[PDB]
RNA sequence: UAAAUUAUGGUCAAUUGUUAGUAUUCAUAUUAAUUUUUUUAAAUGUUUUAUCAUUUUAUAAAGGUUUAUUUUUGAAAGAUUUUUUGUAUAAAAUUUUAGGAAUAGUUAAUAAUAAUUUAUAAUUUUGAUUAGAUUGUUUUGUUAAUGCUAUUAGAUGGGUGUGGAAAAAUAAAAAAAA
RNA sequence: UAUACAAUUAUCAUAUUAAAUUGUUAAGUGUUGAUUUAACCAAUAAAAAUAUAAAUAAUUUUUAUUUGUUUUUAAACACCAUUAGGUA
């Protein structure tokens, strides 16, 4: 497409309401400024991408280490856990938000909204500054993080870390989903499920593991 | 955003999603996540056309893994039936009994994808298998 | 001088202005393109009943005193001393609740204060903006039906009503901004849309609203074509509410039904049943019914005191049905619609009628 | 194939309709807006269409805004071949509205279409 | 497509395909199709005060 | 608007052709256009579209008895009151009176 | 010429008369549409009728909603009354007086030998029927004819708590038709038609009146609102002119 | 050429152009969708 | 697929007759055939449509063509109060049942 | 959210132009047609009867119709000593013109009413009525195919109204009371 | 003469979820004269600076509303004509 305003493409991995990038009516890209570190202006910002690259890393799981006591002592931060990450985050974009074209873009002009940028002023800080502590120390809020008890963030983690999603996505191998497995092609992978009884196998889940076993390696390209 | 405009599906950009992924070399897609989506995951899936898939029981989206191989993926094609969500096509076990018959030879290589009146997700050969019609949904290979 | 004439020189993009040349100021229009000069006195009353201030209703006190009535008794020991417990939270439930002062500030937390800072939080210092958010707040919460409630249809068909009334007056004095005549015009379509479900949802609480706010304007029906197709009524039938009435607290549903084995209509079995349904008269079919009702006995009057008037006039008729066109009933004669089933006639051999369609069909 | 044969079976095409009440201005006489439907079977979809009709409600119960069940009957005047089967919603409001001395609905703002310009003013 | 049906050009035939559309037929959103521009600003001098029997 | 923008497509090229016109084009319909205005200032047209009156059909007003630049041919039939009030609004437009918003003016518009 | 050659409402086939008659042997004429006029029009209402032996004796008592005092109902009904009598006079001994009004929710037959037990035993019955039954606010508007137009009522709209009292009643007509055997003149099992009686004609009366109320006279008063009225009395009366000016009252319940 | 038809990029699958066709008119006649109120073939 | 099967003239292409006898009652159109005015143009009309097709009998559970979405049932869905979408669970065009549904043994 | 086999089943979808930078279904191709050829039609007098009469013998003239065309058994079939029945005229869908405006013996109630009964009537921009063109809802051609492209012909008002039914004024190829 | 668009990105005229609208400031006289222009001619010359937040997303505004033409020169520049003026 040649035409000018409609170069942002026909991108359907965004996350937006049309597939087609140059209708949508939210974010206006910048192209002067912006694809630093995402390659094209156009492409979705590293924090928005809703498709994943092989060697890439996705996105990282929110905090907001205690919880690791089970594991290596000397197992650092996990590249994973990230104190601030926003899948919401507006990034500065000069024609939305720094628009010149009522002007004859004289060094001063143009209208600007300050909403996008964190305030860098020292007025906040002071403004706000009280004697009662903040809302942590309060415990204002309710709910928490919101699946409830989650093994990274809030209770403590026991096992082993997939950092691939290898175990996270997988076939369950069994009408009882107690037995998964991930196949490549030359390969399997078979993985028992039951963290809630500490992986002891029932009468029918061994008698089922059994053939799970012997058909996954009795099989022709293992 | 306006009248002559198609109306698109979860099917329609199910299928797109999958398509732009598998050209940009993509791992994982966050795809669109109904009743006959999942399903059409799932037969995929038995048929070696994707790596895996699953639902996290998320309500808008569930996710999909892709597969390549030797440099180009696997899917060389994956298109929807239908372009509008106001045009329903129904196809005949004898239409989908053609389908698997190349000039006499038995062809399972194309997959279709339909609804049954049954609320299932199956591809043509078990639909020709049990004689049934069902609505189209997509087909790929 | 008689019609408007535009006077286009066709070199020229557009047309020189009219003789007559219009009002100097456009009309402002809603959103069906009925004009409004000015408020209505209600909506003016509204507006004038905004600016001097808001209430807190003595409502909210009462029922505040019989539900929690420990806490209320804890601040009627404590009144006009400084309190640091703030007993009153359960009275407030919201932020916006509060709109006595200014910034969400309670009446009762100021017991301790200066009353240049009571002054500096009064009602008179608010800015428009935040009196309109007042006005907002003290309807939302008279027509709410929990205290967090915004999406239901109630609520939003009143602030939108406030919203359009505010709109409405600020057009009145600035001009042109096409900014807010669009944003009014939107504003109008979503309150149509809030009040057309009201009506199917609780009817009585819909009615005191257009009494209040004097919004009738926005209810009424756009055009006559689309309205003829019925699709005025259909809206109720696309939300949802076309069936939800639950007939039994109204409209004793046993005369209602038609019956499916007997084929009688609802008249019927309300007939049998010794019902009557009837939606009240005018005076139009008040006095055409009466009319009717007393053929019989005018006419028995008639054919009993005066035999030769009738007699002729019998004459006339039983010689009548010798003459004229047709005098058999044959599938021609009776065809209900003779021009319409016989259109190919209608030039050329039967002058009767100009058209070959009167009626539906 | 559409709504009206959903719920219905019918003994001869167009034998029961649902509808609305639009408009009463003759007695014993509802005028009743109904939807039916047209395949294009190029395209592979359907539209619906509209078509009025004059039921005959004798006791005259409807009021304009009725969700109206409709059949097929004796010839009853030269229009009138439906009577009022049934009434499956009625309008409470209007019905509220006419005991009132109020019309049941407000009369439509603006008439038809013209190819003219109107100048009214005051 | 017979030349014979609408205008000389071909592109007449589907000009007034598009009166047929299934999906651009006539309803209360979309009115008058096919003369929008009679009927503009036709009734912007007709000042008509909107009905009201409701206080 | 009422009049025209522009008279033929304008717009022709190969598609993704980042113009709305190339220049070569542009110019040839320039020219058409610069034709056709050309006629209708030296004839002095003149139109009209009249309240409660079809619009789509314009009175021409450059054809009628009075105003009429041709000594030949026949002009018009126009209803006598109507024609009257138009050649007043005609000859009423020419001139600006103090007050009233300034309106361009040229030589064949009279 | 001014209408359909064949107007439709005069096609009509009698088939109460015998085949092949009316081709050849004669032509038989009526006006046909006194008859297929119907029961809006007419005005008539089917009340719940009596078996023959319920319909050889008189009734003596009734159940009744008693109308309270300052009535919108009242007041029309005195209105209607003036319109009636400058109109025609010969009204005035039909008419029934405005004192005398009241709801009738049920007409029956009691003994004179039973009738302590049957009173008492009603009462009771009564009470407890309409013990959880709050007031009733009803709507009049509309005339009808009971009896071949000999009686003449304003008829209860069921607009509104009307369906209460079709409960509150159903439970009476079983109680005291169901339980206790007592002539109710219908069946237990049906329900009773409410009304207000406004103009009567009684057996001896008949001869000087006529044999029917000339529909001349309440045919503008046909469709006329009479309004709304709430009611928390429930009388069981027993039809006696001349005691307290208003009918006898034997026993009386409160709708609280 | 703005001002002349739209062309495809590729072909489109024969297959898909077999099954969209379904409902088509051909089959309608033949599950017998169309009412006979005329004489039709001799 | 092709154009032998468009002959209609085939008696094996053409929905047979006994249908509308099936339809309207046996023999039936005999009384018809003596009619009036026939066959110019017109003739009492011919219903035959595969029993499985037929609009006033069959419903959305055998009957493909009643289980479209857009139209049909996206009406009834709207009318009787049940949350719908276009890919749905339930085989008509809805997640679920409406209130009255689910609050009532029918 | 698991694979499947007691193995090819339920009977064939298959596209052929020698172009001229490029963008866009457009010259020259095949099939189907008109150009194109006397091997399938045909001539006048219908016929009985009880005598100037009365029985039998019911849709090919034209006009141009797009919300349009709809009906019985009392004739014959038809069986038998005489009476015998009821069901019908109504509707629903599908309806054309590049650039689009109003239509009208007129709606509904009354009733075997009203050239002046009563009424806040009826048709239309969801495209009317006039006006052009046109013989309407198993028929063709092309094609691998949702398509595109054909299908004739036959119901043209009343005015002593016969007849079961108007279909009733040359123009068969229907055996019409031995 | 009949004989099969696109629907993943297509530039001239059928818009549509939008936060605007309103602000009374500046500038002016000493004196005897070639400024501006490539070049002509009329002929006092100085000047008019401030606003963010907030307005919720979609479902019946398409006869409604809307896309740089604008009172006041007794205020200029600018432009048009040429010393007469027009316009601003
Ligand atoms: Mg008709
Ligand atoms: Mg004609
Ligand atoms: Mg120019
Ligand atoms: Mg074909
Ligand atoms: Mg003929
Ligand atoms: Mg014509
Ligand atoms: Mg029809
Ligand atoms: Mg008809
Ligand atoms: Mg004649
Ligand atoms: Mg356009
Ligand atoms: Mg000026």
């Amino acid at each position: 497409a040649n035409h000018p305003n409609r170069q942002s493409g026909i991108q359907f991995l965004t996350h937006y309401n049309t597939h087609q990038r140059f209708r949508v009516n939210k974010d206006y890209i910048d192209y002067m400024h912006w694809g630093k570190e995402q390659g094209q202006a156009r492409l979705p910002h590293r924090h928005q991408r809703v498709a994943f690259d092989f060697n890439d890393q996705l996105h990282p799981t929110r905090i907001g280490y205690a919880w690791f006591a089970s594991q290596d002592p000397t197992f650092g931060h996990h590249p994973d856990l990230s104190s601030s990450f926003d899948p919401n985050y507006r990034v500065f974009s000069h024609p939305e938000h720094w628009n010149k074209m009522f002007t004859k873009r004289r060094p001063g002009e143009g209208d600007i909204d300050l909403s996008v940028l964190p305030s860098r002023s020292l007025l906040g800080p002071l403004m706000a500054h009280s004697d009662t502590k903040g809302i942590p120390y309060f415990k204002v809020d309710n709910r928490g993080h919101s699946n409830g008890r989650v093994p990274g963030v809030n209770a403590p983690f026991f096992g082993e870390f997939d950092q691939k999603m290898m175990q996270a996505m997988s076939r369950p191998l069994n009408a009882n989903r107690t037995i998964t497995g991930n196949d490549g092609r030359f390969s399997k992978t078979i993985m028992i499920n039951e963290p809630q009884c500490n992986q002891a196998l029932s009468a029918k889940t061994a008698s089922e593991l059994s053939k799970e076993i012997d058909k996954a390696t009795n099989a022709v390209y293992s | 955003r306006r009248r002559e405009e198609n109306l698109y599906t979860p099917i329609y950009d199910f299928c797109h999603r999958i398509r732009e992924a598998t050209e940009q070399r993509k791992r994982f897609v966050v795809v669109p996540s109904t009743i006959e989506t999942r399903g059409c995951a799932r037969v995929m899936h038995d048929h070696g056309l994707v790596a895996g898939f699953r639902d996290f029981h998320n309500d808008r989206a569930f996710a999909v893994e892709l597969k390549y191989f030797q440099g180009d993926s696997t899917i060389n094609v994956i298109e929807p039936c239908s372009y509008d969500g106001r045009t329903e096509f129904e196809w005949s076990p004898k239409m989908m009994r053609r389908l698997l018959n190349t000039h006499g030879i038995h062809n399972r290589l194309v997959v279709y994808i339909c609804r049954t009146a049954d609320n299932r997700i199956i591809d043509h050969i078990h639909a020709v298998k049990e004689n049934i019609g069902g609505r189209g949904l997509m087909m790929v290979h | 001088e008689h019609p408007a004439i535009w006077l286009w020189y066709p070199w020229r993009m557009n047309p020189e202005p009219p003789t007559p040349h219009m009002p100097q100021r456009r009309a402002l229009k809603n959103v069906h393109g009925a004009v409004f000069n000015d408020l209505t006195p209600v909506q003016k009353k509204r507006q004038e009943q905004m600016l001097y201030g808001v209430n807190i209703p003595e409502t909210r006190q009462m029922k505040f005193e019989e539900q929690h009535p420990l806490l209320a008794g804890a601040l009627r020991k404590l009144e006009g001393q400084p309190k640091g417990f703030p007993f009153w939270y359960r009275k407030y439930p919201t932020r916006r609740h509060a709109y006595e002062y200014r910034f969400s500030i309670p009446v009762e937390m100021l017991d301790g204060y200066n009353d240049d800072v009571k002054k500096a939080l009064s009602k008179g210092m608010m800015s428009i903006q935040e009196k309109q958010f007042a006005q907002e707040a003290m309807y939302m919460e008279r027509y709410a039906e929990h205290d967090f409630d915004t999406t239901s249809p109630a609520v939003l068909a009143v602030k939108r009503a406030l919203k359009c009334r505010v709109l409405r007056n600020h057009l009145l004095t600035n001009p042109h901004n096409n900014i807010i005549k669009t944003v009014l015009a939107n504003t109008e379509r979503k309150l149509n849309h809030a009040l057309r479900r009201l009506r199917k949802v609780d009817f009585k609480k819909y009615w005191e609203i257009i009494r209040d706010h004097d919004v009738q304007d926005i209810l009424q029906p756009p055009n006559l074509v689309t309205y003829r197709q019925g699709s005025y009524w259909k809206y109720d039938w696309n939300a949802g509410l076309a069936i939800s009435t639950n007939l039994a607290d109204v409209m004793d549903p046993r005369g209602l039904n038609g019956c499916v084995e007997t084929g009688r209509s609802r008249s019927e079995v309300a007939r049998d049943l010794g019902l009557s349904y009837t939606r009240p008269l005018h005076e139009n079919e008040k006095k055409q019914l009466s009319h009717q009702a007393v053929y019989y006995e005018r006419l028995a009057k008639f054919k009993m005191e005066q035999p030769e008037a009738a007699r002729a006039m019998e004459r006339e008729r039983f010689v009548r049905k010798f003459s004229g066109m047709f005098v058999k009933m044959d599938i021609r004669s009776g065809a209900p619609d003779f021009p319409s089933t016989y259109r190919r006639l209608l030039g050329t051999k039967v002058v009767r009628w100009a058209s070959k369609r009167h009626g539906p069909n | 194939y559409d709504l009206t044969s959903l719920i219905f079976n019918q003994p001869r095409q167009g034998s029961d309709k649902i509808g609305y009440v639009v408009g009463t201005s003759m007695l014993k006489t509802a005028v009743v807006a109904t939807n039916h439907m047209v395949y294009y079977p190029k395209f592979n979809q359907r539209v619906s269409r509209t078509k009025r009709f004059f039921a005959h409600d004798e006791d005259l119960a409807c009021v304009e805004g009725d969700l109206v069940h409709i059949k097929q009957c004796r010839k009853i005047s030269k229009y009138k071949h439906y009577y009022v089967f049934s009434i499956l919603e009625p309008n409470v409001e209007g019905r509220e509205r006419l005991k009132l001395g109020l019309k049941a609905v407000p009369p439509p703002l603006f008439g038809y279409p013209v190819s003219r310009r109107i100048v009214k003013l005051n | 497509i017979a030349h014979w049906y609408c205008g000389h050009k071909f592109r007449h035939r589907f000009m007034r395909d598009k009166r047929f559309h299934p999906s651009l037929q006539a309803s209360h959103d979309a009115r008058n199709r096919f003369s929008k521009r009679r009927h503009f600003k036709t009734n912007r001098w007709n000042y008509q005060q909107a009905y009201r029997d409701m206080p | 608007r009422w009049a025209a923008k522009f008279y033929g497509q304008v717009t022709f090229g190969p598609r993704n052709y980042p113009y709305p016109s190339s220049r070569w084009l542009a110019r040839r319909f320039q020219m058409k256009k610069h034709r056709i205005i050309k006629r209708f200032r030296f004839r002095r047209y003149k139109l009209a579209a009249v309240a409660n009156l079809p619009f789509a059909k314009m009175i021409r007003v450059g054809m009628l008895p009075e105003l009429k630049s041709s000594k030949t041919k026949r002009g018009d039939v126009v209803d006598p009151t109507l024609s009257g009030q138009l050649v007043s609004a005609v000859k009423n437009t020419g001139e600006k009176r103090k007050g009233q918003r300034t309106r361009p003016k040229s030589k064949y518009q009279v | 010429e001014r209408g359909l050659y064949f107007p439709i409402n005069h096609r009509i086939v009698d088939h109460r008369i015998a085949p092949g008659v009316t081709v050849e042997e004669t032509d038989v004429q009526s006006r046909y549409r006194r008859e297929l006029r119907t029961n809006f029009a007419t005005g008539e209402t089917r009340q719940t009728i009596a078996p023959p032996w319920s319909a050889r004796e008189r009734p003596t008592h009734f159940f009744s909603l008693r109308l309270p005092s300052r009535n919108s109902v009242t007041l029309r009904v005195k209105e209607m009354h003036n319109h009636l009598l400058f109109s025609h006079q010969q009204c005035a001994p039909m008419l029934v007086s405005p004192t005398k009004l009241h709801i009738t929710l049920g007409v029956m037959t009691i003994p004179e030998n039973s009738r302590e037990e049957l009173v008492k035993n009603i009462q009771q019955s009564m009470s407890e029927t309409f013990a959880c039954v709050q007031p009733l606010q009803l709507r009049f508007r509309g005339l009808g004819t009971f009896d071949f137009g000999r009686v003449l009522f304003i008829r209860v709209v069921p607009e509104a708590d009307f369906g209460r009292l079709e409960r509150a009643v159903c439970d009476i007509r079983r109680r005291v038709g169901g339980v206790l055997g007592v002539d109710l003149k219908g069946n237990p099992h049906d329900s009773y038609v409410p009304h207000v009686t406004v103009a009567k004609i009684r057996p001896n009366q008949r001869q000087q009146l006529g044999d029917t109320i000339p529909q001349s006279l309440w045919a503008d008063y046909q469709h006329h609102d009479f309004g709304d009225v709430t009611l928390s009395t429930v009388d069981l009366c027993r039809m006696k002119g001349s005691p307290d000016g208003y009918y006898h009252t034997e026993g009386a319940v409160h709708l609280s | 050429h703005r001002s002349g038809k739209a062309r495809a990029f590729v072909f489109r699958d024969p297959s898909l152009r077999m099954m969209r066709a379904g409902s088509g008119y051909q089959q309608l006649r033949r599950m017998g969708m169309p009412m006979q109120v005329g004489m039709g073939w001799r | 697929s092709f154009k032998y099967a468009t002959k209609l003239q085939h008696d094996e292409m053409r929905q047979p007759y006994y249908i509308h006898e099936k339809r309207y009652g046996i023999f039936s159109n005999e009384r018809n055939i003596a009619k009036a005015r026939r066959g110019l143009p017109f003739i009492t009309p011919l219903y035959t449509k595969h029993m499985n097709l037929w609009d006033t009998d069959t419903d959305a559970s055998n009957n493909r063509f009643f289980r479209g979405y857009y139209y049909g049932q996206r009406e009834l869905h709207q009318l009787l109060g049940r949350p719908h979408s276009l890919e749905a669970t339930n085989a008509d065009g809805s997640n679920d049942l409406s209130t009255y549904e689910a609050n009532t043994s029918q």
